[PDB]
C-alpha cells in the first residue's frame, strides 16, 4: 500500500511543518512524517511553547505576589500559587497549537503519517509506527529535519523525576525548595527564572564566565546577570560539576570545582535540572547505509541549498549547522523548499536574533562588541537606558538599556542589543533594520510612536550616529 | 543596497543589481528595481 | 534682559525636544513655560498620566477578574487602592518633568518661566505671577504653545463632576456610573479605565465608528465590539443635547440620534466631555504681528515650519497634521535642523497613532476608506493573533494585524494593528515603510520566533505570496 510524493519530510517541528506546508503550498506533492504523538516538535511540546508560558505565568505571579502590585494601588488578601492551574494554562495553550498544526496540514493537503521515519532508498523513505505498521514512500525528494535532543552530562543519568532535563522541569509537581541548574545558557536561565520566581531556592553553575550562551553582548550580559542575582537568582560561573549523588532523604549532592580546577564544594539540591545544551538528532534515519557522513558535532552537512551529498536529500534546521533557534529552523526549512523549486537561497545569519524571555528580557540581532574587536571591525558605541524612556518609566519597569555598534565610518548598523521591557519584540524593528543594511541615521529618521519602548532603539541609534540622543 | 526581496528576486534570476539604477528611499534598490531588471532582461 | 539665536516657547513633546537640539546645534537657546513644570500637555495630563492608569487598571483587571485565576494565581480578594494607584502615576510624572529639567541644565539650554508673548519680530516678552518680566531678544522664535482641551457648547467643565480628560485622570473614587462625550482616542482610553476599575461606562459618540480619524473601519468595529464584550457600552450616532445637574450631585445627560429622534437621558455620576482638542494661542501677540490663524484656529506653515515672519516657527499642536507628541517632536526637531541650515521633509503618512487600551490598537499609513477615496488599487493581507504563537501561549488572542499593498507593486501601503502589542509593533511597520518596503521585503525579514511580530510578518506574506503559513 505504498504512497508517493515529490517532497517527504521528516520532523513535524519548526523547520519540518513549516516546509512541508510551504512545499504544498508551491504545489509538491507533500508528506510530513512524526513518530511523537503530536506534531510541532521540541518547540512546541517540550520547548519555546512551554517555557514561554510558565515565564509568563510565573511573571505575573511574581507581581501579584511581590511588591508590584502594591505599588500600583492592587491589594490583595494573600496570594496563593496553584501550580497544577498554572500547569494547566501552559498545557492548555500547547495543546492547541498542535492541534492547529493538525488542521493547517489538512488544510494544505499536507500528508501525515505516524511513524519513525528512516530513509531506505535514495528516492524512498519508510515510516514505522510503535505497533509495527509500516508505510512506505517513494518520493523524488527527502527533507531531513529530525531536529534536536538535551545533550547528556557524562556521569550524571537524567531521569525526569529529581534530575531532569528542560523537559521534566517543565513539569514539576510542586515547587522544590532548591533547585540546582547545571548551565546558564538560555535555557537554563529561563527555567531557572520561572522557578525562583515560584518559591524555588535557585543556582545555576556555570563552566564559561558570562551567562546567557553564545553570542551575547559581554556587557549586556553581565548586566543582566546583576539584575537577575538582584531577583534573588544565584550564579556560580567559571565552575565545573564533577559529580552528583542522589542521597537517603531524596536530596541530590553535586559536587563542584573551579573551572580551573580547586574550590572544592558540595551543593545539595531537591531538583537538578541538567541543561549544559542539545544536540543533532539522527538515531536510525539510514544516514550510515547511505554514505552520509556527519560532522564532529553530529549535524548533517549540506550547501546553501540544504543539500546533503545525495543532491536529492535535504537538511534544515536543528540537524545542521548554524543557531539552534526555532525561527532559524523555519527560514531554513522556507528557503529550502522554495529552492526546489528554483527560488533564491541565500540567508544571511548575521541576521537571526536571539531572545531570552525572562524580565527583563533580553534580545539582539548582527554582531557583539568582542566579535566586532575579534574582526577587527571599527565601530561606534551608542547607548540609551530603559530608566529615561517615557512608556517604561511610566509603567515603572525600567532596567536595562538598548546598545547601538555602529561601523565607526559608514554608520551602518552592525549590532543590535536590548536589554529591558519588551526586548523580544523590539528585537524584530533591530532585525529589518540589519536586513535593509540600515545605517544609525536612518532608524533615528524614523518617527517612532511616543511613548513606546522603541524610542529607546531610536534614540541608541541617534546616539551613535549623532553622538548624543535627545532624552539622555 | 538592495532591499530584502530586491536581494532574493536578483539572485534567483542570476541578476547584478549594477545592471539597474536604485529607485527607493535612501539609496536603496527595491524590488520594484529588481523587477524592472528581471523585465528590462527578459523583455 | 537676555538675547540668544532661537526662542521655543512651550516645554512640551515638540517645545523642549526642539529647545534641546537647537543648543545641540550651537544655537543659543532658550525656552519659556508658563506652567510650574515643563513637559506640557503629554507628560503632565497627556500621555504620561493616562498610560499609568492604563498599565495599573489593566493589571487590576487580571488579578481582580478571570485572567489570574485561570493561572493558577489565587487570590480570595483583590481591591482597588486608588490613591495609591493615582500615587503611581504622579511619581511618574514628576519624575519624568524633573528629567526635562536635567535635560536642559545638561544641554544649557537656558529656561524662563512665564508666559510669552512676541512683543516684535525678533523679541519675546514673558511675565511671571508675582508681576515680573524677563525680555529675550533672539534671531528666531519657536512657537509651540500647543493645544487645550474644546469645550462643548451649553456644558460647562468644572473638572468635579463635569471633568475634562484632565480631571478624569485624577478622580477621587471610583464614579458609580460615568457618560463619556466623544468615542476618540482619549475618551476610548479614560472610559476604559474607569471601565476596568469597576464604574459603568458608555461613551456617546456623534460619528458612526470609535477610535478617531483615520483609524480603518474594520479595525474600529472589530475593536469596538471587543470593548463591548469588556463591558464597556457605546452610543453612536448619537448627540448630546444637553446636561443638568441634580438635585443628588448626578447629571441627566440627554441624547437623541445623530439624525434626530429617539430622545433619551442618561444618568451618570461623572460626565467626562472630550469631543477634541484645539491649538492654544490665546494673547501670543500673533494679532498684532499679522499672522493670521486658519479657521480651525491653526497657524499656517510652510515645509520650513515658518510663518509669515520667515524668523518666527509654529510646530506641533499649534500646526495642521495629527495632534500626537511624536509628530510635535519630530517636527521640532527637523524645523531646528532647518533652522541650522538642513533639509525639511516629514510624510505624515509615516506618522504612527496608537491607542493604549487592551487590545491595543495601531496603525500607520493609509486606512482602506483612504485608498479606496483616492482611487488606489489594493490587496489585503491578515494575520488573526489567534494563530500567533506568543499571542496564543500567553492566552491573549484578541485581534489581528491587516496589511495593505497595492495590488501590483505589493508596496506596502499601510498597516493596522488590533491586539498585543501592537504600540510596539507599529513602529517596525514606520521603518519599513520609510524604507518603501513591499510586503514581500517585510515576509522576507527573519522575526524571532515565538514574537507578536510573527503575526505582522505572516499578515505582510499573505498579502505578498496570497498566503501566510500559519493561518
Ligand atoms: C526548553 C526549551 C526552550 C526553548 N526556547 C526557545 C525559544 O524561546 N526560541 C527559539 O527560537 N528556540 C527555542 N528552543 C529551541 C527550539 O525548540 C529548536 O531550535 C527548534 O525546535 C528546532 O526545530 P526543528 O524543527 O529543527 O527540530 P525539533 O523541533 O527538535 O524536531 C522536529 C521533529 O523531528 C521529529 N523526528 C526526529 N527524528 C525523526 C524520525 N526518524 N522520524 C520521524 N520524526 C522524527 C521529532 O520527534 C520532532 O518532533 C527551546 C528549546 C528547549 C528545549
Ligand atoms: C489625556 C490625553 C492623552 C494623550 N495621549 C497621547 C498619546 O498616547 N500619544 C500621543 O502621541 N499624544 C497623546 N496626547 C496628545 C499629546 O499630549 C499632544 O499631541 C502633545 O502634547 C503636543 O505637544 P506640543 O508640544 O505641541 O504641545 P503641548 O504639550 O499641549 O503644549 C506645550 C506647552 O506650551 C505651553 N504654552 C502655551 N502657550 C504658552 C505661552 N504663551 N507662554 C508659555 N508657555 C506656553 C503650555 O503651557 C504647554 O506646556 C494626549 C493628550 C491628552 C490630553
Amino acid at each position: 500500500q505504498p504512497i508517493d510524493a515529490d517532497v517527504t519530510v521528516i520532523g513535524s517541528g519548526p523547520g519540518g511543518y513549516v516546509a512541508a506546508i510551504k512545499a504544498a503550498q508551491l504545489g509538491f506533492k507533500t508528506v510530513c512524517i512524526e513518530k511523537n504523538e503530536t506534531l510541532g516538535g521540541t518547540c512546541l511540546n517540550v520547548g519555546c511553547i512551554p517555557s514561554k508560558a510558565l515565564l509568563n505565568n510565573s511573571h505575573y505571579y511574581h507581581m501579584a505576589h511581590g511588591t508590584d502590585f502594591a505599588s500600583r494601588g492592587i491589594e490583595m488578601s494573600e496570594v496563593r500559587l496553584n501550580l497544577d492551574k498554572m500547569m494547566e494554562q501552559k498545557s492548555t495553550a500547547v495543546k492547541a497549537l498542535t492541534g492547529g498544526i493538525a488542521h493547517l496540514f489538512k488544510q494544505n493537503k499536507v500528508v501525515h503519517v505516524n511513524g519513525y521515519g528512516k530513509i531506505t532508498g535514495k528516492n524512498q523513505v519508510t515510516a514505522t509506527k510503535a505497533d509495527g505498521g509500516t508505510q512506505v514512500i517513494d518520493t523524488k525528494n527527502i527533507l531531513i529535519a529530525t531536529g534536536s535532543e538535551v545533550t547528556p552530562f557524562p556521569g550524571i543519568t537524567i531521569d525526569e523525576d529529581t534530575i531532569v532535563s528542560s523537559t521534566g522541569a517543565l513539569s514539576l509537581k510542586k515547587v522544590p525548595e532548591k533547585m540546582v541548574v547545571i548551565g546558564a545558557g538560555v535555557i537554563g536561565v529561563e527555567l531557572g527564572s520561572v522557578w525562583q520566581r515560584l518559591g524555588a531556592d535557585v543556582t545555576a553553575v556555570e563552566f564559561l564566565g558570562h551567562v546567557g550562551g553564545v553570542g551575547i553582548d559581554m556587557e549586556i550580559s553581565k548586566n543582566f546577570q546583576r539584575i537577575l542575582q538582584k531577583q534573588g537568582f544565584k550564579f556560580k560561573l567559571n565552575t565545573k560539576v564533577t559529580g552528583a549523588t542522589k542521597k537517603s532523604d531524596g536530596k541530590i549532592d553535586v559536587s563542584i570545582e573551579a573551572a580551573s580546577g580547586g574550590k572544592a564544594e558540595v551543593i545539595t539540591c531537591d531538583v537538578l535540572l541538567v541543561c549544559i545544551g542539545r544536540r543533532p538528532f539522527t538515531k536510525n534515519l539510514g544516514l550510515e547505509e547511505l554514505g552520509i557522513e556527519l560532522d564532529p558535532r553530529g549535524r548533517i552537512p549540506v550547501n546553501t541549498r540544504f543539500q546533503t551529498k545525495i543532491p536529492n536529500i535535504y537538511a534544515i534546521g536543528d540537524v545542521v549547522a548554524g543557531p539552534m533557534l526555532a525561527h532559524k529552523a523555519e527560514d531554513e526549512g522556507i528557503i529550502c523548499v522554495e529552492g526546489m523549486a528554483g527560488g533564491a537561497v541565500h540567508i544571511d545569519y548575521n541576521c537571526v536574533p536571539s531572545v531570552i524571555y525572562t524580565h527583563p528580557e533580553v534580545a539582539w540581532v548582527g554582531k557583539s562588541e568582542e566579535q566586532l574587536k575579534e574582526e577587527g571591525i571599527e565601530y561606534k558605541v551608542g547607548k540609551f537606558p530603559f530608566a529615561a524612556n517615557s512608556r517604561a518609566k511610566t509603567n515603572a519597569d525600567t532596567d536595562g538599556m538598548v546598545k547601538i555598534l555602529g561601523q565607526k565610518s559608514t554608520d551602518r548598523v552592525l549590532g543590535a542589543h536590548i536589554l529591558g521591557p519588551g526586548a523580544g519584540e523590539m528585537v524584530n524593528e533591530a532585525a529589518l533594520a540589519l536586513e535593509y543594511g540600515a545605517s544609525c541615521e536612518d532608524i533615528a529618521r524614523v518617527c517612532h510612536a511616543h511613548p513606546t519602548l522603541s524610542e529607546a532603539f531610536r534614540e541608541a541609534n541617534l546616539a551613535a550616529s549623532f553622538g548624543k540622543s535627545i532624552n539622555f | 543596497r538592495l532591499s530584502p526581496a530586491a536581494r532574493n528576486i536578483l539572485e534567483k534570476h542570476s541578476l547584478d543589481a549594477s545592471q539597474g539604477t536604485a529607485t527607493g528611499p535612501r539609496g536603496i534598490f527595491t524590488k520594484e528595481d529588481a523587477l524592472k531588471l528581471v523585465q528590462l532582461k527578459q523583455t
